Parts: C-alpha cells; structure tokens; sequence
C-alpha cells in the first residue's frame, strides 16, 4: 500500500530531523554535566589543609581538619562551596579562613564568626565512594 | 502611473475588495486599536533591532562592550536605536497584555472564535521567551541574574513533591534548557543571543500571520453583543475605508508620540541603571525579582510555602488562558450584556495587575500573604467562568 | 453616562499602573545619596573652561590616572593600571583592536580601547599585587557612573568605609583636616561622568532633535483626525 | 477533528479553491520545477542557518574558530548543518540561474509579467548580496581575500575614465560601503554579518512573497506560446491537485536526494579545503577570483583594458536583465513558436557558461580574448532582442 | 523526435557546465603532492593500534609536543608554544573558557582551548625570538590539515626547502643517512590528521546516515510518483 | 490645505527615517578616513634610518637617504608599503633591507636585489606639505 507508506515514511523523516536539529540547538549533552564526578581524592589533602576545586559552579572548597549552621556532624571531609557571601569574594584559607576583601571570617564549617556577611557558605551535596568525594 | 501597475498586479481590485467593501462594524470602541498598536510596536522592534544586530557580538569578553560601548558611544545614533528596541520591548509587552485583557473583556475567544484565541496564546508564550532571552544579551550585572532567576524557576519543579517524590533530575529544564547546564558560558549566550534574535521572530511572523488571518475568518467581534445581524441591519458598517483606515492612522501616530516620550526623555527605568554595570557570577544584587511581565507570575510563585506547588500555581495560571474558550461557554458574547462577568473581570484586572506590583517589592511575611490574597482572586475568575456559564444557560 | 464611568475606570486604572511601575513605584526603599552640596557646580557641567585653559573632565582625567590608575583601569578612555605603565602593549597596543577611543562623537588618537579578555590576560594574568593584598580585583570605573551615580559616587570616594563597612580601598582624599579633597574627588567624578554622558553640544541636539519627533507625531496624528473628519463630509 | 478547524478557519473552501479548482495548463515541462526548487532550497537555507546563528560568532579573533572548531567538531551535527549551509547556497545560486534562464526561454517576462520580472530580478540581485556577504563569515584565507576581491571592483570606476575624469574620490562604494573603509575590522564583520544574517533574508521573504504574489496574479505562461484561449479549450487543464501538486513533491524528493548527496559525499567544493586557513591581511593566495555565481560578470570585468570600462560592462551586463521585458516586444511569446529567439538563446546560454568557466582560469591573455569573444557574444543576445522584435512585427 | 534533441542538449550542456564546475575542473593546473609510499600506512589509519599499546595519533601526539611545540601553537588541541611550558596560564588557564578540548565526539580533561586573542597576548605578545629571529610567527598547525593534504603535509616537512624555496624551518628530520625520519614525519602527519578528521567509529556513522537518507528521500520521490500515477487513474 | 500637507509632513519623517538608519548602518563615516592625513614629521627621521607608520592599511615604511623600477627620482623622502611580496612578511632595515622569513632583499627605493619575492614593493600616493608626508 502507498497512501499509507508515504505517510508514515515522512512521518519517520520529520521524526528524524526533529530529532537532528534538537540535537543541534537544544542539547548542551554531556558537556554540561561538568563536573557531576569531580574526582577528589581524600588521601591526597593533609589535615587542616584546603584544596580548591569546582563543583556544579565555581567555586568549591575541600576542607579537611582532624578534630572538632553545622549541618553535618564530625566527618573530617566535606565540600563547602567556596565564595564570600554579601559580595562574592574569594576567602582563603587560614584555625578560621576569611576574605581580605571585607573582613569576613568563616570557621571550616562555613559559620562566621565576624560577620561582614550576612549567612554562612551553603554546603553542596556530596558522595562518599571509598576514598572519593564528589 | 498607476494603470500599467493595475493591469499586471491588479492593486485597485484588491483595494476596493480590502478597504472599501470590507465593511467592519461601526460601533467599534479604542480598545479595539491595541491589535494594531502591537503590530507597530512589533515592526519598530524589528527595524530596531535590525540595526543592533549589526555590533552586538554574543561573546561574554565582548557583550556589553558592544551594546554599552559600541552601541551607545562609537556608533552615531545607536544610542537612539537601542533606546528604541529597550523601550519597543516593554511597550510591546504593555500594549500585547491591554489587547489580551480587553479580548477578554468583549470576549473575542467564544464561537467562532475559539482558534483564533489559541493563536494569540501561542504568540503570548513565545512573546514571554523572545522578551526573556534578548534580556540576557546586554550581560549586566542584573541581566545575568534575571536570567538565573528566571531559569531556576522550573528547577523547583525537580523539588520533592508532596506526591511522587521521583521528579528529582527528571524534566531538568535547568541542564538540557537555558542556563547551559551548571554554568552560564559563552555557548549558551552565543544559543541564546541567535534564537532570541533569529529563531523566535520568525515564528512570531508566522504566528502573527495566522492570527491576522484568523481575525478575517471569523470576522472583527463587535463590542455590543448580537455578533452579527445578516443580510438585513444596514447604516450600522460605514465600511474599513476610510471611517476605520484613518481612525486606527491617527492612533497609530499619537501612540508612537507617546512612544517616542520614552524614547527620547525618560528611559531611566528600560534601561535600568544598576543593570549599566557588567555582569559577574560571583556577586549577586540585592533585589533580582524578574522583569515586570513576569512579575505578575512570580508572585504567584515564591508565595506559597512550597516550591513545586508554587510552580504548579504558576503553570496553571498560564494554561488557563489556552482553556479559557473552551472553560466559559455561554450564548451571550460581550460584558456589556454579562452583568455578572463585568464584576468578576473588574476583580480579574485589579488582583492581576496588583500582583505585578507586589512582585516589585521586596519578599516579606506580609508581601507573601498580599501576593496570596490576590492569588486567590485571581484563580476565582477562572473557577467561576464555569459557574456564570452554567448560570447563563438557564438565563 | 454610565459608559464614562466605565472609560475613566478603565484607562484611570491603566494609568496608575504603569506610572508607579514605569516610574516612581513609591514603595521601593532604595537608598538616595546626594553630592555634598559643598561644590555641586563641579559635576554639574564637567566641560566648563577653568583657569590654565583646562576644562574640568580633563583635570579630573589626570587626577585619575595620577591617583586611581594604580588599582583601577578605566577602559572606554584608555586608562589603564600603572603597573607596569603603561599595562596594555608595551609594544604594540595598536595590533589588538585595540581601536582608539572613539566616544561621542569626537576620537581620541592618543589612547586606546583594547577587549576585556586581551586585557587582563596580558595585564592582571601575570598577576600584580592586587588580586592577591585587596582581595578582589577593583573591577572597573567604564560605566561606574551610570551604574551608580554621582551621589552614590561622590559618598564612595573620600569615605569609602562608610557607605560600604570594610573595604580595603582606602580614604586617599582625606577630609576634616585637609580642606583640599572635596573639589579632588567632585573632579573625579565629574571626570567619570564625562565619559558617559554626552557633552553640552551632543545632549542638546538629542534633546531639540526628540522635541521634534513627538512634535512631528502628534501633528501628524491630528492632520490625519481632521483629514478623516473631512472625508466623512463629502461622503456623510 | 477537521470539520471543527473547518467551522473556524475554512480550511477546505481554501484547499477546494487553491488546489482543486485551479486549473493550471496541462502541458508544463520539467523546467517549471525550478521555482519550486528555489522555494525549497530557500527553506532549506533558513532551517540551517538558524542552527549556525546559534554558535557564529561575528569576531575577527573570534571567527573560524567558532565555524571551524566549535561547529565542526565541537558542536553535535554541526558539521552536517554546515555542510548543508555550503551547499544549499551554491544550490541556490545554480537553481535560481535555472530558473530566471528557462524564465527567459518561455519568455515569461512579456505581457503581463513584466512586473513579475522585475521582482525577479530585484530576486536576483539581492541574493547576490545574501551569497556574497554570507561568505565573508567564515573568515578563511581565501574569504577574506574574495571578498576585498569583490569589494575593489567597485573602487575602478574611480580610476580615470575616458570621459570625465572627475570620477575619482567620488562614488566611494569602497570606504562607505563594504570594505568598511581602508580596513577590514570588527566592526565591518560584524555589520557583514548582521545584514546579511537578518536584514537581507527579511526582504529575500518580502521579495519572494511578493514575488508569488504576482506569479498568481498573472497566472503561469504556457510553453507552447497561444497564452490562453478563455472561455473554450477544455481537457487541456487538469487542475492543480492531483496533477502537478504530486509532479512537483516527486520532483522536490529527488531535488532533495542529489541536494544530500553533495551534503554528505562530495563537499570538497563548496567548503574548499584551502578557505581552512585563517586570514592574515599580509599573505594573497594565488587564485583568488570571486564565488562562481559572479565569474560570468569577472571574466566581462577584467579583460576589457581599461578597469572602468570593465566596470561599466560589468553593470551595462546586470542591467540589462531589467530592460530585458522592456527590451523585447513582439506578440509571440514562447521559444517553440520564435525560431530566431532559440538560436539567440543558446548563443546566449553557451557564451555565458563559458564566461563562468573561463572565470575561473587564471588570467592569461588568451584567457582574456576568449572572455571577450564570449562577451561579445552576450552582449549580442542584448542587443538583438529589439532587431527580432523589430522583425517579427512584421511577421 | 526534436523535443528529444532539445532535451538532451539542454540538459547535457547544464551537466557538462556543473560538472567541470563544481568537481574536476580540468583546466585548473594546481599542483599535486603524495606521500612518499615508503610507508603511507602510518597515515591512512592514526587511531590504528601499536605496540607499547599507544596509537599512532598519540604517539604523534608526542612526537609534535616534543620536537615541533618548540615553534608551533597547535590549538584545537592544547598543544602551545614551549616557552614558557606550557605558555598558556600559568597558572589558572581554566579561568579563560579556556574549555577543555572536546572534539568529535570525546573531551580531553588534560588540554584545554584558549581562543585566538586571550593568547598571543598573554603568550606571545611577550615576545619570545619567534617573530625576531624567524622574522614570522609560525602561524598555527591546527586547521592546517585541511587546508593543505597530507601529501603537501608530509613533503613540507623533513624537506622545506623543496616545497618552499627559502624557509627558516629547518629540515629537522634529514633523511638520506638518517632512515629513522620518514616514520617520524608520517607519525607527526597521521597525528595532524587525527585532530581533523572523523575517527574510525564517526566517520562510519556519517556514511551511513548519508546512504540511508538519500536512499530515504529517493524512495519517497518515487513514493509519491506512483501515489500520482495510481490516483490519476480512478479519475482519468 | 490638508490632503497634501500630511503627504509632505510623511514625506519628511521618511526622509529623516531614512538619513537615521543610513548614518547608523551604512557610514563609516569620519572613522573609516584613519588615516588620510597621517602626519609624519620628514625633521624627525634621521638618514639611512626608517620609521614604521601605517597609510591605508599596515604597513608604511619612511625612508630617508641622502643619495643614491625607480618610479621617482631623487627626493630624499619618500613612503612605501612595506610587507613582503610573495608571501607576506615584514621586511627589516638594513644599504638594503632585506625579511628573514625566505631571504627576500630589497633596495630601500623598492626593487629586489635577491629576489625571492617576484614584483617589488609598489608606491603608494603621496603628497609634499613643508615638512609633512602623507
Ligand atoms: C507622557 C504620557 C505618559 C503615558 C503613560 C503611559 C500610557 C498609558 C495609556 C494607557 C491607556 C489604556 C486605555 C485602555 C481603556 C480603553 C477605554 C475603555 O474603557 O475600555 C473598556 C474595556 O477595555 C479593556 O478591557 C482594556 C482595559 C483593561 C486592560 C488591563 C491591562 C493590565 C496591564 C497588565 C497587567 C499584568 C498581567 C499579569 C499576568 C496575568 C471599554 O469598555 P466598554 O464597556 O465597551 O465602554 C464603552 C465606553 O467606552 C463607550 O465609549
Ligand atoms: C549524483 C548526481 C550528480 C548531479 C550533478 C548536478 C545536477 C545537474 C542537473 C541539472 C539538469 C538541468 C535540466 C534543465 C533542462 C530541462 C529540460 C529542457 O529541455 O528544458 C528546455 C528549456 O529549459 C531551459 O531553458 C533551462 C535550461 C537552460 C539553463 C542554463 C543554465 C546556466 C547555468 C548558469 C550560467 C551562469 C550565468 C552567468 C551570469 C550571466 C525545454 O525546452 P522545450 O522546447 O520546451 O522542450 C520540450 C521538450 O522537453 C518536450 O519534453
Ligand atoms: C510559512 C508558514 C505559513 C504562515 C505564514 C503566514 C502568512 C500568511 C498565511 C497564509 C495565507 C492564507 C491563504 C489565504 C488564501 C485565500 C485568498 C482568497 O482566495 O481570497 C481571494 C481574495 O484574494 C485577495 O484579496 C488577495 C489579498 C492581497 C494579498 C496581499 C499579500 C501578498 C504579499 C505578502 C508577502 C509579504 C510582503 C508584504 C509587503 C507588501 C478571493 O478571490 P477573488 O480574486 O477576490 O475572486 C475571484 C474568483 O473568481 C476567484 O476566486
Ligand atoms: C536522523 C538522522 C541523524 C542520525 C540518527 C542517530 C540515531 C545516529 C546517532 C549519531 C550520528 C552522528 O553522525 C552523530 C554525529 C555527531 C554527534 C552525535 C551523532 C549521533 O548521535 C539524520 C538527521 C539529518 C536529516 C537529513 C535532517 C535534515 C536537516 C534539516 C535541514 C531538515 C529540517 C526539517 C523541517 C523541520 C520539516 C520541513 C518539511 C518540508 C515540507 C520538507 C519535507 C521533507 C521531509 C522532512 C518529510
Ligand atoms: C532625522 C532625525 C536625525 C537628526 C537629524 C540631523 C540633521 C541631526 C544631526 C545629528 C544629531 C544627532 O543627535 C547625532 C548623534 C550622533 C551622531 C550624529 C548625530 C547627528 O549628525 C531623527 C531620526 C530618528 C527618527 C525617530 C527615525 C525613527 C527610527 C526608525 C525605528 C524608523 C523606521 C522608518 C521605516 C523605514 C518606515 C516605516 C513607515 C510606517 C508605516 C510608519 C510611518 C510613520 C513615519 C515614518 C511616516
Ligand atoms: C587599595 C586599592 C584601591 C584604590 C587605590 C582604589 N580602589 Fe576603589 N575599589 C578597591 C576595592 C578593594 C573595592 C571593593 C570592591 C567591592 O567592594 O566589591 C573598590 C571599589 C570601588 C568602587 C565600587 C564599589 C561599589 O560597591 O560599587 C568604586 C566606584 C571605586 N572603588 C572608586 C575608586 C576611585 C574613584 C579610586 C581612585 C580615586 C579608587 N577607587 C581607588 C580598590 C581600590
Ligand atoms: C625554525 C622554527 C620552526 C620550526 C622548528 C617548525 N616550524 Fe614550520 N614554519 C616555520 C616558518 C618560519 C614557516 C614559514 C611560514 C611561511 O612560509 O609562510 C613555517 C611553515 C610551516 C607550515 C606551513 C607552510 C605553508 O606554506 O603552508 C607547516 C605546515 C609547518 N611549518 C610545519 C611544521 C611542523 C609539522 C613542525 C614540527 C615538526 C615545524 N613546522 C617546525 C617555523 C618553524
Ligand atoms: C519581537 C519582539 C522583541 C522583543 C519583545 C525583544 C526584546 C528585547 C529586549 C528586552 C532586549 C534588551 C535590550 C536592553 O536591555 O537594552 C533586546 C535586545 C536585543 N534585541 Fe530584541 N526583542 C524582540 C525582537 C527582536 C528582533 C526581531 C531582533 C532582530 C535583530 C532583535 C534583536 C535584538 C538584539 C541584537 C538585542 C541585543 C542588543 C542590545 O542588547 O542592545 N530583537 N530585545
Ligand atoms: C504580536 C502580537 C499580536 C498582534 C500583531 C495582534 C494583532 C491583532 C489584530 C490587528 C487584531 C484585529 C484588530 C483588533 O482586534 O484590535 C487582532 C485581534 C485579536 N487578537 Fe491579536 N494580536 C497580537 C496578540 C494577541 C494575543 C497575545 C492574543 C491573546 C492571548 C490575541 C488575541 C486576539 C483576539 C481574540 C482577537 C479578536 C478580536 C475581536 O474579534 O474582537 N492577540 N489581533
Ligand atoms: C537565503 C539565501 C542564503 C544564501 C545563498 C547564503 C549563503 C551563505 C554562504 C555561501 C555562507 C558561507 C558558508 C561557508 O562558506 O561555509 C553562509 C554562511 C552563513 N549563513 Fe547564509 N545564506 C543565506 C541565508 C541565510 C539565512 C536565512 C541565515 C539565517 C540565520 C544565514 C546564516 C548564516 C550564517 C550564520 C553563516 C555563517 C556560518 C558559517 O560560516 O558556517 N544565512 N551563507
Ligand atoms: C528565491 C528565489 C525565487 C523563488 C522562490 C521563485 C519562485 C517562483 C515560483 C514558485 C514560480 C512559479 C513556478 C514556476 O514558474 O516554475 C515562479 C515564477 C516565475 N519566476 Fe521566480 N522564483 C525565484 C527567483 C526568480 C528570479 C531570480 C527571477 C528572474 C530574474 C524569477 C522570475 C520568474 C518568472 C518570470 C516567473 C514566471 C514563470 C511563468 O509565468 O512561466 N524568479 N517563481
Ligand atoms: S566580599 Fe567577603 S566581606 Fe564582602
Ligand atoms: S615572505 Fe618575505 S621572502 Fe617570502
């Protein structure tokens, strides 16, 4: 039959090239998700030591301190989201961590303890897999 | 002369035909010029922006170096080309809601008029996005974060529902969608800068297109109600030309006067000052509430304690305009013969635009329960069409 | 009639809308600084003549790049740091485009416009002292007037610590004991603000030239009603 | 269903009338598939460059690195949607010459199409300027290069004429006009990119609209050469639906198949692999004559002595295709019924293939006397239409 | 009959024009440049395994970073100007965009993309004794595969003074004592094309895609031509 | 009169229209001429020294000797395009003046001495004012 072949062979032609052009335009595909891994070795960073990445964004901080907001209890290792909060400098690190730029202390659990800003570093989701933060 | 050109384009058979024995209604009120205000506003867009094209370069090193730069200093008159398309933009925002609102009223989507209505809806939505992604383009310190705001907004979609708590990472209208996916960068304003300037004004053409056409179709709905007399009511048409054809000239140029005001005097608020400032992904500006015509929706959003259900509200509110034809279904056509459909449009108008102006300020405990109130009344003009068209019915 | 109600209903509501949302929405906090009123005649017009034939932009200009230029680097006029000085080429700063400033509407062949991304890649990439003692970069005084201000500009300066709490930029003008820095930094400004705003030959033009158009569009509205009026007598 | 979009958009009594009951002649050839073809291949265009819009960049720093590593190998199906671009323009080109020279052989530009022809012509030239423009964006070694080829040949008419020597500083089509003036810079590629992204394809739409327009309102000449015969000759039509609207969607299809075959296999022609280097304004390539659509008016230019004169010839060449309806006068129409206008035409067709070849070969003296045998034999399809004319008139 | 000779004239004539138009014009007499054939398999297939289990694109790779990124900025790949090592940031040349390298269809995290201005501004503008000694900037190796061919590749290189009659490349791979370079110089080509052509997995998938389309719409044409020919008959 | 008063009233507004969008897009105006003038100071140029300049386009060079193709004759002053021929180069003072690229020499009035490049260097227009060159 050809009434009907027609039909679903252009039927199957547009599906193609719909497919195509949002291949083209609207796929930021697997380019986008850059870094969902962000391979961090726990064994590489030494105690009360920062070493700074990027998570979802810039920027990351790996924060790592032997002893003891405070979402999280004792862990030794987690990912603070590392950007001054009411202007958005970067703090470096030293035992608290501020910004030159204003004044903004940080503990290494992200509470401030004298504030220029406002609210503390929001803590970004994380994974434990072995030796491996993501 | 003119007769070669009538022999071999036939132009006075077509004028005669269009203007001359088109006979429109006669009785035709002002808000009946809106459709034609916004297809000037959206021809100055056009030729505006068709002379902005030509330096602005959708580079993050480069955009607002070219549009703040370029445009405003090194080119002669480009100042007064983007002070027309930043000025055409929220003019053509303004006069598309006042066409929408006073097709509403006279209810101009009822038989057989419901296509037509679609039509508009869909010129709405891709009105929204064409108004939303050459926002980003100038890349100021606000733009960017209007922007994120913007496209953040279907993210607490993902949020844990209050049922089926798996639309985390799914429909992630964030990654896939603007935004690029996890950073703003240059690919995805290089995407946004061509769609915006290319991909959506040319389906605004078509779709304008088949409106007008459309309108034809069905034919201009007059304001009183009867909706037509045929074959019989004469000395009630005074047809297009020239009762209509200079009417709608003459509004036309008071309205680009008007238009030209902003243009010329007073644009300190189409260009906001704070957005004279190149963007940064680490500072973020105190008050980012989205650009006014999208306020009216993201007070609806950001007031109910949850964030997927206040995208569900902002959904809502935004489909029940396509349903809106099929949801009021009544013999009985304008407001000047619904006494009951009168009050509740008047309620329509001032919690709609009431929303819009508390989506300026900033979100406090009572903004949030205002926002709520007028929420409220606003969704009652959509549950209740049903209820006076049941109530019509009977008469 | 009860039609007039209706029409001054609906355009009084219309109105009052789009007045307190495209100008003035009177519920908006936002902070006002002013001038100091101790001058105020030095931002006003920034290109009035002044003795040593020096016009006020021009005194500003170098009081900018004499005290400011060692942190900030003011593009769309060609200042930038002085470390080195200049910081753009050394050698050749014409071979980027790097274009001379060429504002409204007269150039300026001795300084040069060079791109975001060339600069601060040969400049701040090899990083000097700033990024790393202040913090933060000092971004950029370009477009810092029409995104501040002259009030918001003139309070900055001379007293940076009280508009904003702690800033490592420092006093650098300091009053209440030297009588001196007012007009210094009223100079300044007025400097930074005639690189965004047109000169008094320009923004008179734009002025007479957008007179003329609504001028232009309102006659013509009318001529059209009349002409329309008229058309409908001949015919009834 | 259909019979509800009936009720509200007539779409049937506009399918019965457009396509039904058309009744177009029966006895149409092949080459009235051509303006079909260059509708298509005009979509065709558009669909692909609004997918290049997205990632081209209008930057000297910045281009061929977004066209060449971004679209080719960073970007999914870039390379396809480039490949596509490239080939739908020389596409487009060859099936317009198609076109507008078996528009010439039915002498389709008579009465009463010679408005029809006119705007074929305007067609004609500002698709010049849309291919022309369009090719400097890649920013290859030798589309830099074309492109100041292209742009100094209006700089010889300022070189001293034989005739009023005056001529020099004066229509300076090189400063204001492209070339942007004494440098090619960012800003001149930018404003390139710009018209001929958005401006140009505006009043390409515009033009063809119009165009379709005319074509209707004249209605489609004939090959045999009678016209009509009004009111009698029945069996002889056929309409439109099923006859031709099925012809022409076979013919598109295979149009289509030869289109993709070059997209796919063979496009070492149409992005040539040399245009791969980026453009230094300090090193010329060798062979450097402008795209193949404008060699059959270089090798007219060029090889007359004298640079103005070449020039003039140059324009005299393009300007009388405008004349050309005005040009030729005579009651008979087609070519199978004018004997002495087919062998004109393939005088005309074979010298002018000719000219396009020769343009294409480097510049040697014989080279030179062949392209100004061949353009004399061009020039003499012109200047003969009016003789035949003459002749015929008296039968 | 006639009408078949005007046919096969007109549209005999039209392919004889595109044809030596648009592929084998026979009267161009650009030249032509092979490889050697003493090997011609190292370049043929550079993703083709070897031992040490490194492919010959890689092991290219190598040999250009080594013997020619001393002169030659190959982008669209990482590879840039030895001096300094690498000439790009030093430190943070992330902070650029500046993406990592992500060609058809897989991204290299290691090599990252600095677009055409941020370097040679940062790189070479700090001018090292490229543009001094050589007297021109070695241009760039990235697109240079597709604009010259492999023939033209492999007999510029280990030979510059034939191809080009005075060059300041040296030979840098002599032959005629040295039997060791011919491989070198094929690897250092095969890995030059590596960077601009489809590997072995993609440039399957567009062959295939272009057969089954045209395949697609020949087959839909004479779809449509026998839906005509069938529904002309219930008519007539 | 009406009728013909709107029709001259929108003969100007699409007059002005049209002068607006041609001085924003197709002029160049006033900035293209860069440069024209070109001023270079003959008093400033020291003999058999050359000074670097750029007319119509990179590059100029200025030549000054005291004595001595050869389109003129001796005027001591004189400016030639200088970019090598055959492919491009920038050719170095010093008596001739040769580009290192191939080995191109050239005679500091244009001609080649050893030619790789195949033409010599083509004068551009110049005009005498005292002591200015154009
Ligand atoms: C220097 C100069 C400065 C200029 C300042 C800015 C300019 C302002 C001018 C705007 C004026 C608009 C005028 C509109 C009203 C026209 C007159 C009118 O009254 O319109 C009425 C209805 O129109 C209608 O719904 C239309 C009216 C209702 C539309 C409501 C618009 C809301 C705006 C957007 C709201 C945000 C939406 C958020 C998303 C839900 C007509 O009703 P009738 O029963 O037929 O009355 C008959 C009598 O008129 C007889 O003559
Ligand atoms: C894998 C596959 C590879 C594909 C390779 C590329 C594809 C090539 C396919 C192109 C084929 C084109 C066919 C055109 C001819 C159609 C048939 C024909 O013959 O066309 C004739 C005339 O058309 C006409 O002028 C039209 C013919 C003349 C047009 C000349 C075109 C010149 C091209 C441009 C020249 C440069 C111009 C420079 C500027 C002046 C018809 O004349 P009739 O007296 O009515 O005859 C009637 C008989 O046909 C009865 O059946
Ligand atoms: C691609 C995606 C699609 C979306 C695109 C949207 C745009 C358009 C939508 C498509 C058009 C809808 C089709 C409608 C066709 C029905 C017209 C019709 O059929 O109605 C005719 C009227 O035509 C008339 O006025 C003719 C009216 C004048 C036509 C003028 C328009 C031509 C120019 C448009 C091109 C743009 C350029 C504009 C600048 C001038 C009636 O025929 P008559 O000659 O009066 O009677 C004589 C009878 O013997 C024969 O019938
Ligand atoms: C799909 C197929 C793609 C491959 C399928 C998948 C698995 C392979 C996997 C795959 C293959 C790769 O080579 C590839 C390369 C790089 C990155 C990723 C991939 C990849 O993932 C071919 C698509 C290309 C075709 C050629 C589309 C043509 C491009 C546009 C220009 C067409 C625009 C269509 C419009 C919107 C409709 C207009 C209708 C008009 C009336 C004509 C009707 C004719 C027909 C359309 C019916
Ligand atoms: C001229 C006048 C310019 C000034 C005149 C000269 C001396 C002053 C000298 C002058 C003044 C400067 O401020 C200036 C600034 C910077 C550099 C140089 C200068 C300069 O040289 C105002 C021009 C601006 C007007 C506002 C044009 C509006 C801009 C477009 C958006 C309009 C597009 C028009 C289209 C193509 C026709 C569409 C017709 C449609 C149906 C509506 C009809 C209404 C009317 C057009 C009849
Ligand atoms: C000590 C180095 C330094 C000096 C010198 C300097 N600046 Fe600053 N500038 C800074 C820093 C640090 C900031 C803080 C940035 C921030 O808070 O976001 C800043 C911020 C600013 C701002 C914007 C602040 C805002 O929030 O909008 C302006 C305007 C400004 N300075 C003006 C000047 C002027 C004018 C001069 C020259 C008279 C000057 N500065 C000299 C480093 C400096
Ligand atoms: C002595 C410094 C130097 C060295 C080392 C060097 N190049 Fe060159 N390269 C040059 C110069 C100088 C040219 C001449 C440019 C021209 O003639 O336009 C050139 C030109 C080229 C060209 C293009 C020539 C043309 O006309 O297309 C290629 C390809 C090339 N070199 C390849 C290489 C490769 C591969 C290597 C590494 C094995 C290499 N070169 C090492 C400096 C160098
Ligand atoms: C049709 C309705 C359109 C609307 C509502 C709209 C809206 C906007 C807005 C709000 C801006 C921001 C300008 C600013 O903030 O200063 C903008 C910029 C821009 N528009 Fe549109 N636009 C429309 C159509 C078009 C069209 C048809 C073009 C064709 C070229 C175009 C080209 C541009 C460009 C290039 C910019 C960036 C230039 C700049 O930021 O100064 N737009 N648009
Ligand atoms: C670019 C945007 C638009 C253009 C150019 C446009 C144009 C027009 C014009 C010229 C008319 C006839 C004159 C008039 O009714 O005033 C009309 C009618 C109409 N439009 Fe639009 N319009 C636009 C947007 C919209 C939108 C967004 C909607 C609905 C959401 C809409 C719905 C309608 C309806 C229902 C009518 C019928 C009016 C009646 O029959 O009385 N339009 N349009
Ligand atoms: C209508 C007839 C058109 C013709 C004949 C034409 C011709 C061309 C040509 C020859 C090129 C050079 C491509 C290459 O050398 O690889 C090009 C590039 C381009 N075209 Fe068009 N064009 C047309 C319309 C359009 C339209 C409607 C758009 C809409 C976006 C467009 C957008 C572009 C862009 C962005 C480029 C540069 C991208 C690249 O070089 O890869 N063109 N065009
Ligand atoms: C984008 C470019 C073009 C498009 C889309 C187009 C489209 C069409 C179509 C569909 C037809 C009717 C079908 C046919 O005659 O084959 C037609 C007819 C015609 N076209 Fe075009 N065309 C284009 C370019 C041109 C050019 C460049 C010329 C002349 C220089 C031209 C002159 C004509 C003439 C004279 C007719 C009448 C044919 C007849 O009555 O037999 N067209 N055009
Ligand atoms: S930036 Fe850290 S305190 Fe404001
Ligand atoms: S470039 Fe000067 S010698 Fe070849």
């Amino acid at each position: 039959f050809i009434s009907i072949g027609i039909g679903a062979l252009g039927a199957v032609g547009g599906l193609g090239a719909l497919y195509a052009l949002v291949r083209v335009m609207l796929e930021p595909s697997e380019i986008a998700a850059l870094g969902a891994k962000t391979e961090i070795d726990v064994s590489k960073i030494q105690p009360m030591q920062v070493r700074v990445t990027s998570w979802k964004g810039k920027t990351l901080f790996a924060i790592r301190l032997p002893k003891d907001y405070e979402i999280l209890k004792g862990h030794d290792v987690f990912a603070l989201v590392g950007v001054c909060t009411h202007l958005g400098c970067i703090p470096l690190w030293k035992p608290v961590f501020h910004c030159p730029c204003h004044g903004g202390l940080y503990t290494p659990y992200g509470d401030v303890i004298g504030g220029p800003p406002p609210r503390p570093l929001f803590i970004p989701p994380q994974k434990l897999e072995g030796n491996k933060l993501i | 002369i003119v007769d070669w050109i009538d022999e071999r384009a036939h132009v006075r058979e077509i004028y005669r035909t269009q203007m001359v024995e088109y006979k429109v209604a006669k009785n035709l009120t002002f808000p009946y010029v809106f459709g034609i205000l916004a297809l000037v506003t959206f021809a100055i867009q056009i030729i505006s922006g068709m002379v902005l094209i030509l330096y602005y370069k959708p580079s993050i090193a480069d955009a607002f170096d070219s549009a703040t730069y370029s445009i405003m200093g090194e080119i002669p008159f480009g100042w007064l080309f983007r002070h027309i398309h930043a000025t055409g933009a929220n003019f053509f925002m303004a006069i598309v809601y006042l066409h929408m609102f006073t097709g509403i009223y006279y209810n101009a989507y009822k038989r057989p008029r419901e296509l037509v209505w679609i039509v508009g809806w869909l010129i709405y939505f891709v009105l929204i996005l064409t108004a939303l992604s050459g926002y980003l383009l100038p890349w100021g310190q606000l733009s960017y974060w209007g922007f994120i705001v913007t496209t953040e907004i279907p993210g607490s979609l993902a949020d844990a529902p209050i049922l089926k708590p798996i639309f985390k990472a799914i429909a992630e209208t964030i990654v896939l969608w603007m935004k690029g996916g996890y950073v703003v960068t240059d690919v995805t304003l290089g995407r946004v800068f061509g769609s915006h300037v290319l991909i959506y004004p040319l389906i605004l053409l078509a779709l304008v297109g088949i409106h007008l056409y459309l309108v034809r179709a069905a034919g201009i709905s007059n304001p009183e109600g009867i909706e037509y007399d045929k074959k019989k009511n004469p000395d009630k048409f005074v047809p297009f030309h020239p009762y209509m054809t200079l009417k709608e000239g003459a509004y036309v140029m008071w309205y680009l006067a008007v238009f030209f005001f902003f243009v010329f005097f007073h644009i300190s608020h189409f260009l906001p000052p704070e957005n004279f400032e190149p963007a940064n992904p680490l500072k973020t500006p105190a008050h980012i509430a989205p650009e006014w015509y999208l306020l009216g929706y993201y007070e609806v959003f950001r007031s109910i304690p949850s964030k997927f259900w206040g995208f569900v509200a902002f959904n809502a509110l935004l489909l029940l305009l396509l349903l809106l034809p099929f949801l009021d279904f009544s013999p009985l056509k304008s407001a000047r013969r619904r006494p009951l459909f009168f009050v509740m449009f008047v309620i329509f108008m001032i919690s709609s635009m009431a929303l819009t102006i508390l989506g300026t300020m900033p979100p406090t405990p009572q903004n949030a329960k205002l926002g709520l109130i007028f929420a409220a009344l606003v969704f009652a003009f959509f549950i209740s069409l049903p209820i006076i068209s049941f109530i019509e019915y009977g008469w | 009639t009860w039609g007039l109600i209706k029409t001054i209903f609906f355009a009084g509501s219309t109105l009052v809308f789009f007045f307190l949302l495209w100008f003035y929405n009177p519920f908006k906090h936002v902070e006002h600084y002013e001038v100091d009123e101790e001058v105020k005649a030095i931002i006003d017009n920034p290109w009035k003549k002044t003795e040593s034939g020096k016009t006020i932009a021009e005194e500003g200009r170098e009081l900018f790049i004499a005290s400011c230029s060692s942190c900030h680097s003011l593009r769309y006029d060609g200042i930038y740091i002085m470390s080195v000085a200049a910081n753009p080429k050394w050698k050749n700063i014409e071979k980027t485009s790097g274009r001379p400033v060429y504002r409204f509407g007269t150039l300026y062949k001795d300084r040069f416009f060079v791109p975001k991304d060339v600069y601060e890649a040969f400049a701040h990439d090899d990083i000097q002292g700033l990024k790393a003692s202040l913090g933060q970069v000092p971004p950029d005084l370009s477009s810092m007037y029409l995104a501040r201000g002259e009030g918001y500009l003139y309070q900055f300066i001379l007293n940076p610590q009280k508009v904003l709490p702690g800033t490592t930029m420092p006093q650098l003008f300091n009053p209440q004991f030297d009588p001196q820095a007012k007009e210094k930094v009223a100079k300044i400004v007025a400097y930074m603000k005639s690189v965004n705003t047109p000169p008094p030959k320009e923004s008179a033009k734009r002025t007479v030239m957008g007179v003329i158009v609504i001028a232009y569009f309102i006659v013509m509205g009318l001529l059209l009603w009349k002409y329309r009026e008229n058309l409908l007598k001949r015919l009834g």
